[PDB]
Order: C-alpha cells, then sequence, then structure tokens
DNA sequence: CCAGAAATTGGCACGAAAATTGCCTTAAATACAA
DNA sequence: TTGTATTTATAGCAATTTTCGTGCCAATTTCTGG
C-alpha cells in the first residue's frame, strides 16, 4: 500500500542522518539548487613529553650516532612514557650498518634516567625496576619489593597472595609493606606533563523541569534550516526564455519539497524525545535504578509510527539533561522478571550491581552467586550467568581478583 | 592617608630627583600596609566521556599535595598557600572500552581508579601567596550538591 | 599553521577571518561550477559570476 | 633571542656548554611574510 | 643513513638578492601541493581535519609527527612513505607552515 | 600436610525476541479550461 | 455547469540480521577433615 518512489525513499532516508551529516548533505544539495540558501589569534607553544625529553637530550653530552640515536628512542614514546617499538625497530630506524644492540641498550638506559624517571621503559616491571633504583638503601621494605617485582609479578597481578608466600618465604607482616611500597610507585611516569583538552559533543534536544513538570525541546543552536531563494524567485514568470522558466519552476519545486522534508523530520524528532522523556520519568529525577524497560514498539504504540520509523528516528542523536547527554538509545534496555510480578531493567541491574561490589568487604569479595542472593531479596530473580555478563561488561575482576591484603 | 612628621633637607643624594627617604619606624609601626584580595574560579563542565567530577582522589600525586583538601576536594579555609598548591581537585575522564594486556596489567597491579582518569585540577599561579579567606559553590540546578554547599 | 583556529573552553574552535573568507570564495567557486555544469540560465551565471 | 628555532636551541646549548657564540640563521617572521606575500598571487623569492 | 637525515632539516639556504614578480598560473600550480575543493576544516567528530578542506593532511601535511591520518605508517623509520590508504606523507608536522 | 570435594568462572549453544534494512514512480486534493 | 491536469501527501510492510537471558560443563580456585 505504500510507493516506494525515489522521494519518498529520500524522506525516509533523512531521518536516520545525525546533525552533521544531515549539514553536509543540505550544503552538497544547496550547492546544485540555486534557490536554496541558509539563513588576531596565533595560540601559544606548548611543551609535551617528547618536548621535554628532546631539550633534556639536546643538553646531554651525547656523540653524533648517540644523538641520533636518542632522537629515534624519544620518537618512539607515547603519552604515558612506554617505549612502543622493540629496539630491533630503533636500530633499523638508524641505518647505519656498524651499530649493534649494545650501543642502543646503553643509550637507552641513559635516556631512561632523565626526568620522570622510568620514561622510555620497556614495560611495567622494567618502570617498576628503574624507579626502585633510585631509592637509598635504609628503605624498610627495599629487598623484599625488588624480588617480588623482579621475579614474581604476574602471580602478584593475580591476587593471590598464598603462592606468593611459599615462594617468597615471607610473612603477612612483611608482605603487606612490601606490596604497599610497591604501590607506592608510578605507573605511568609520563603522564607529569599533560596535553590536550576534553571533546564536547552538541545535543540535539534539551530537557529541563520547569514549574514542577519536565519540558523537551530543540536545541536552537544546531537545528538546520533552509530558505527559499527570493531574488531567483520573482524570476520566475517569463524572461523570454521557456526553458529558464522551465528550470525554475523544477528547482523551487524541488526546494519546497526538501523545506517540507525538513519540518517534518524535526516535528518527528520533537514528538519522539517527548514520548522519551514521559515514558522514563523516574529517571530523570533519581538517576539510574529507576530505569523502565521500554523497547521500541512501546514508543511506536504511543505515537501511532511503526517501529522502523523509531528505529530510523534515534539514531545517533543526543539528549542533554541535568543529569549528562545520552544517546537517546541508551533508554532502550532489555528487563529480567520480577517475584512480585513485573520487569526490571538491565540498566537498574547494572547499577545495583556496581553499587553493592562498591561496597563490600575487601578481604573477602562477593562472588557471582553472593551477588545474586543479594539480588533475590529485592525480587529480581536474576541468573547468575546474567550477573556474571553484567559484571564483566562493567569491567570488573571476578572475586578472586579484588581481594586485598587485609 | 596618614600623618607623617617630615623636614625638608638634603640627605645624602638618597633625596635626588623626587626620591623619598622613609624611616624604619614607619615600616615597624604597618602605617602603610595595604590587603589586597585575588579571586580564583574552578569549572567543571560535562563531556563525551561522562562529566568532570570535582573529588579528592587524585591518583597520581602524593599524600602530601591533598592535605590541605577536605573531604570534598576543595581547600580550608584558612589554609596558607604558595604556588603550586592545588586549590580544588578535579578529574577529567579518558574514556577507551579496550583493555590491552599492558593496561590489564596495569590496572590489576595498581587499580581500576588509576587508569581513565585525567588530573586537571585548579592549583596556585606561579608567584601568587595569601590566605583563603572565602570560598563560594555554585551548582547547576538538578546536580546533587556536596558536603561543602 | 599561518591561519590557526581558536581553540577556547567548552570545545569551541569559531572560526578566523581568513578561513571565512576562503571558505566564502570555495563556496562561490562551487556553486559557479555546479551551475556551469547544470547549463543555468544566463541571468542567473552572471550574477553568479 | 626572537625567531629563529634552530639558533635558540643551539644558543642555549653553547651558552650550558660555556661556548658563548652564536648561529645567526634566518628570522621565521620573514618566511611568514614571503608566504603571505605569495598568497596575493606574486611571486617573491631568494636567489643564489 | 639517519644522522644525514637529521642533519640535512637544519641547513641554511644561500642566498644574496630577493625578486619579486607576477605569478603565472603555471607557477602557482607548481606552488602548490593539492587543490583544496570542500569549505569544512575539522570533521568535528574525529576531531580531524576533513579530507580536502582548508586544512586537509594529503595536501598541507601530517597533523603528528611521523605518522599518516589512519595510523599505518607511525615511526621514523617509515620516513617519506605516503600511505596508500589516506594520501598523507610520513614526514614532520612542520611541514604545514 | 594431602587430596579430594566443593565452589567459581566463562566459552559455547539455543530459541525467542528485538532491531535493522530494502522497496522504484501511487492516490487524493484542487485549480482550470470547454 | 463538469472532466482533467497539476499539485500535494505519502515516512509503512515484510524479510532479514542481531542481540537477549540462561543453561551446559570443562577448567580453575578455594576449602575442609582426617
Ligand atoms: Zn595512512
Amino acid at each position: 500500500q505504500l510507493a516506494m518512489t525515489p522521494q519518498l525513499q529520500q524522506a525516509i532516508r533523512l531521518l536516520q542522518l545525525s546533525t552533521l551529516e544531515l549539514q553536509q548533505e543540505l550544503q552538497q544539495a544547496l550547492e546544485s539548487n540555486p534557490l536554496l540558501e541558509q539563513i588576531v589569534y596565533q595560540g601559544e607553544t606548548t611543551q609535551t613529553l617528547q618536548d621535554y625529553l628532546m631539550w633534556q637530550v639536546e643538553l646531554t653530552p651525547f656523540s653524533d650516532t648517540d644523538r641520533a640515536i636518542a632522537t629515534s628512542i624519544v620518537d618512539a614514546v607515547d603519552e604515558t612514557g612506554y617505549l612502543t617499538v622493540p629496539l630491533e625497530d630503533i636500530l633499523e630506524s638508524i641505518g647505519d650498518e656498524e651499530i649493534d644492540i649494545d650501543e642502543v641498550e646503553a643509550v637507552l638506559k641513559r635516556i631512561q634516567r632523565f626526568d620522570p624517571v622510568g620514561v622510555a621503559a620497556k614495560d611495567l616491571r622494567d618502570c617498576l625496576l628503574i624507579q626502585l633504583s633510585q631509592f637509598d638503601k635504609t628503605t624498610p621494605w627495599l629487598e623484599e619489593a625488588r624480588l617480588i617485582i623482579s621475579d614474581h609479578l604476574d602471580l602478584l597481578a593475580n591476587h593471590d597472595f598464598r603462592t606468593l608466600m611459599r615462594v617468597t618465604r615471607l610473612k603477612e607482616d612483611v608482605l603487606k609493606e612490601a606490596v604497599n611500597l610497591i604501590q607506592s610507585l608510578d605507573p605511568r611516569p609520563g603522564q607529569s606533563i599533560q596535553t590536550g583538552e576534553p571533546e564536547y559533543v552538541i545535543p540535539d534536544v534539551l530537557v529541563r523541569k520547569h514549574n514542577g513538570h519536565w519540558t523537551v525541546e530543540l536545541n536552537s543552536d544546531s537545528i538546520p534550516r533552509l530558505q527559499i531563494n527570493q531574488h531567483y524567485a520573482s524570476m520566475c514568470n517569463n524572461a523570454r526564455n521557456d526553458g529558464d522558466s522551465q528550470f525554475i519552476r523544477s528547482n523551487l519545486q524541488d526546494a519546497k519539497w526538501l523545506i517540507k522534508s525538513l519540518e517534518s523530520r524535526n516535528d518527528t524528532l520533537l514528538r519522539v524525545s517527548r514520548c522519551i522523556v514521559e515514558q522514563q520519568q523516574a529517571f530523570f529525577e533519581q538517576g539510574e535504578e529507576y530505569m523502565k524497560p521500554m523497547v521500541l514498539a512501546d514508543i511506536a504504540q504511543a505515537v501511532e509510527m511503526h517501529e522502523s520509523t523509531i528505529s530510523r528516528v534515534t539514531t545517533q542523536k543526543y539528549l542533554h539533561s541535568p543529569r549528562g547527554i545520552f544517546e537517546l538509545k541508551y533508554f532502550f534496555s532489555s528487563h529480567v522478571n520480577t517475584e512480585g510480578g513485573g520487569e526490571a531493567s538491565s540498566t537498574a541491574i547494572r547499577a545495583l550491581v556496581k553499587k553493592l561490589i562498591a561496597a563490600e568487604n575487601p578481604a573477602k569479595p562477593l562472588s557471582d552467586s553472593k551477588l545474586t542472593s543479594l539480588l533475590s531479596e529485592q525480587g529480581i530473580m536474576v541468573a547468575r550467568r546474567t550477573v556474571a555478563k553484567y559484571r564483566e561488561s562493567l569491567s570488573i575482576p571476578p572475586s578472586n581478583q579484588r581481594k586485598q591484603l587485609v | 592617608g596618614q600623618n607623617m612628621r617630615v623636614a625638608f633637607m638634603p640627605w645624602n643624594g638618597y633625596n635626588f630627583e623626587d626620591s623619598i627617604l622613609v624611616s624604619e619606624r614607619v615600616v615597624q609601626e604597618d602605617r602603610f600596609t595595604t590587603i589586597h584580595i585575588q579571586e580564583l574560579a574552578c569549572v567543571s563542565r560535562d563531556t563525551k566521556l561522562g562529566p568532570e567530577e570535582i573529588t579528592a582522589d587524585i591518583p597520581n600525586v602524593g599524600e602530601a599535595a591533598l592535605s590541605k583538601l577536605d573531604e570534598s576536594g576543595i581547600v580550608y579555609i584558612g589554609a596558607e598557600v604558595t604556588g603550586g598548591d592545588i586549590l580544588v581537585g578535579k578529574v577529567t575522564p579518558k574514556g577507551e572500552t579496550q583493555l590491552t594486556p599492558e593496561e590489564k596489567l596495569l590496572r590489576a597491579i595498581f587499580g581500576e581508579k588509576a587508569s581513565d582518569v585525567k588530573d586537571s585540577s585548579l592549583r596556585v599561579p606561579n608567584g601568587v601567596s595569601g590566605t583563603v579567606i572565602d570560598v563560594q559553590v555554585f551548582t547547576r540546578d538538578g546536580v546533587e550538591k556536596d558536603k561543602r554547599a | 599553521d599561518l591561519r590557526p583556529l581558536v581553540p577556547l573552553d567548552g570545545g569551541r574552535f569559531a572560526t578566523s577571518d581568513l578561513n571565512d573568507l576562503y571558505r566564502r570564495v570555495i563556496n562561490r567557486n562551487n556553486r559557479l561550477k555546479r551551475l556551469l555544469d547544470l547549463a543555468a540560465p544566463d541571468i542567473i551565471v552572471r550574477n553568479e559570476k | 633571542k626572537s625567531d629563529d628555532v634552530n639558533g635558540r636551541t643551539k644558543m642555549y646549548k653553547n651558552i650550558v656548554d660555556g661556548n658563548h657564540q652564536m648561529e645567526p640563521g634566518m628570522p621565521e617572521s620573514f618566511n611568514v611574510l614571503l608566504k603571505e606575500i605569495r598568497s596575493l598571487g606574486i611571486n617573491i623569492e631568494l636567489e643564489d | 643513513d639517519l644522522l644525514k637525515f637529521l642533519k640535512a632539516q637544519t641547513k641554511t639556504e644561500e642566498f644574496d638578492a630577493i625578486k619579486i614578480a607576477l605569478a603565472s598560473p603555471d607557477m602557482i600550480r607548481s606552488w602548490s601541493f593539492g587543490e583544496v575543493k570542500k569549505p569544512e576544516t575539522i570533521n568535528y567528530r574525529t576531531f580531524k581535519p576533513e579530507r580536502d578542506g582548508l586544512f586537509c593532511a594529503r595536501i598541507f601535511g601530517p597533523v603528528k609527527d611521523y605518522e599518516c591520518l589512519c595510523g599505518k605508517y607511525k615511526r621514523l623509520k617509515h620516513r617519506g612513505v605516503i600511505c596508500e590508504k589516506c594520501g598523507v606523507e610520513v614526514t614532520q608536522t612542520k611541514v604545514r607552515r
């Protein structure tokens, strides 16, 4: 019953475009239609980690070959201060056949003692050893920490704390102090010099709370619009040639259709946003843990549209709320059952799991079975495997990898 | 101004061409001591990788540098500060959803809080000193207030 | 690098004067190219030129 | 002292090493001026 | 040879006179490294320069030292290499001046 | 102290639900000529 | 008076692909009692 004319397909395709893509398409269509239109600083030089390293290199008594090797080494240093390439790549980049790996090793060791100490380290173990080598021998637990870092670091990252006792032949009193001394170091020596700027996004729709009720409105700073060029439209009448009149009429028709399509897209987006805000009202008042498990079919029934239209509209569009900026698809989620009769959204379950894990006993972290048992007191009835999946999504290590020395 | 006992005479060239000679008692009595007040501002905004947080947990800095901050990450009233001291502690989130084995090792050894977080705290500019006499907090409506507010 | 952008607080990049002039010239040139390719009436191409 | 990028670094390195000598070089503002004049459709260049 | 490569980028141009004249269209084309076709400057989504824009990296040079735009080549061992995907030379970022 | 038992973890599998994507030139309102 | 050409209005259906929670079970870690 729906006739797919090549322009209805163009109107439908306009729904799923973000603001930037829509602006680019509007510009592209604007440069082809004459009747469409749209309604000293220099800066400062900032010093980064590599600039500091090269400044220290230039003031170090290196030879020409050593200076070239140092330049190659400093080139392959990331923001965190770690060497991103093997020394074989540096040797190849030197391009001279008279230099062995030993000279590169010596130059790298000289560079690793620059400021900050531990920069240009091969890995975490090397950085920790470099940092520990600068401590005076009077440190109470220098030797135990050095042994643990040098020999047994994988089982320290596995939070064993029992096999470590057997291999190192220590006790809890000394092992805890050694672990604290290890944790007192700097995992990222290269972050002392920080450079950059956070990146922001421009929301498409703004929701506020006025006069006790939530108001949703399109963001006027980014809403796209076009306009009819009246100068060329005044020439639509006869201009001593029929072809000019036909051209003007066709271009005016296309421009008017495009303006209508843009207005319809904006209206549809506004209505969908209003429906979404009305459906999820507890979230904007009390944050997460109160999300409702709504789907596309829930929104598609309150606006008398189809599920495909709702799916297309909610793609890559952002909503700004007193809580933050969201993707307008973050409000759609799956659900689990409820003992009292109902549904619980997966976002609320993830928030509850995060809150429960964040307030557990460090000596005995909760397992997935314990989390399931705790959740089965509020009437959620979520499976252990689902809890494990949620925890993995939250990027939280398992129970045996969260215990401390207490 | 102030009433000063003054004599009109040359004194060894120390009043040559509009120069003024001042006794030490004027300095000792603090007759020309003045009070100057300066204001500093720290703004926490909303980014794409989550919002910026004003907090006391700056992972890279040491324990001493956070000694003059309260539980909310704000300097105490009456603290003596100098150049480089932290006034308000703020962290800017950095977000990546992929964990390399090196990043997993770092998270396991030093905790996940140190990762995916930057430092953007407010600090006293070099050559500036004084005493913290007033702190004011402005919060957007709908945002939870901290203890200081 | 001789005509840099203005990076300010809030992520705004704005624009410079030379960049604005170049953008206007490029937009006019592209519109003129498209109109010449489409064989538009002379009354419009003269105004575009 | 002002706008010779290599000259500043070389002078600083020589001063730290106790050698009070300089390699003058070319100011960068002159290159900026040359580029700006070339952007006006005028061919200005150094020769020999 | 990296030593000669590093020594050849700090050389001083030798001259004794300044010449001025009119610019031919062929001279202007020989000056350029590419043609600007679009009025975009920054993508505003990846915060990287848009292709064929006023800040394009294929025309004016890399935005980072010895790195192409997509990231296939990243270090000094690939200096002078033109990436086949993005067309950005692997060289210093000062060539944009 | 040892070792078996008990508990924990996550890759793979499964059916249903949910989300995504291609479609190709129609019918009805309305102004105007005969 | 009406038959006919010109302008609006038309953003759903129906396959097809992806994600969901959750069970199965082998591998790995912790525990207990002789
Ligand atoms: Zn590339």
